[PDB]
């Protein structure tokens, strides 16, 4: 009977986990060296889709809120994954500005 | 291989080739003495599918789909946490000739 809270539980730990991982530190990527309105842009997609994810209840292991939970994460997994493709036309464009090795 | 394409930008680009057995290799196009990023195709406690046709949405180089010899769709990200194949689809009784996307 607790096991189905405990992978719950297991769920919102590790979706803090990656959310925390990605979130602490992509300020200090998208920091200019000392602003663009895409490093907001994708910030505030990161912070809306946090509050996309918390508005639903981590608690209720019951299935109506257990999908909505599967809803709020495939809203957050299609947004950091428009996120990310944003990134990697920037990764394209990080050959798109160099030739050696030095700058990249 | 019945089936090989290229996306990325005119500034970078890769050479996506996908062969009968399900491997998937990203290929440049001066180099073509070793794949980049090589990987395959597995779903259903990883069987191999058997790829028949592909198609990319437009604008999109990390997300696509292929149809299959067992009349399966798949779709299927290219890099990742969920490199590999995304999920399924059902629904015809043949093996799945051609696909496109609009």
């Amino acid at each position: 009977a607790h096991r189905k809270l405990q992978a719950r539980l297991d769920q919102m730990r590790k979706f803090r986990r990656q959310h925390e991982q990605l979130r602490a530190v992509i300020v200090r990527v998208l920091r200019p060296q000392v602003f663009d309105a895409a490093d907001a842009n994708a910030i505030e997609e990161v912070n809306l889709a946090y509050e996309n994810v918390k508005e639903v209840d981590g608690l209720d292991v019951s299935k109506e809120g257990t999908e909505a939970w599967e809803a709020a994460m495939k809203r957050y997994d299609e947004r950091i994954d428009r996120v990310e493709t944003r990134i990697t036309a920037r990764l394209r464009d990080q050959l798109g500005t160099a030739k050696n090795a030095n700058e990249m | 291989v019945y089936c090989v394409n290229v996306v990325g930008t005119q500034n970078a680009h890769n050479l996506i080739s996908i062969s009968t057995d399900g491997k998937i290799c990203s290929w440049s196009l001066d180099m073509l003495s070793h794949p980049q990023d090589s990987m395959e195709l597995v779903h259903k406690q990883s069987k191999a599918v058997a790829v028949t046709s592909m198609s990319f949405p437009v604008g999109d180089v990390n997300n696509f789909v292929v149809g299959s010899e067992e009349g399966s769709v798949y779709t299927a990200c290219r890099h990742g946490s969920k490199a590999g194949i995304s999920e399924m689809f059902e629904g015809h009784q043949g093996p799945i000739t051609g696909i496109h996307c609009h």
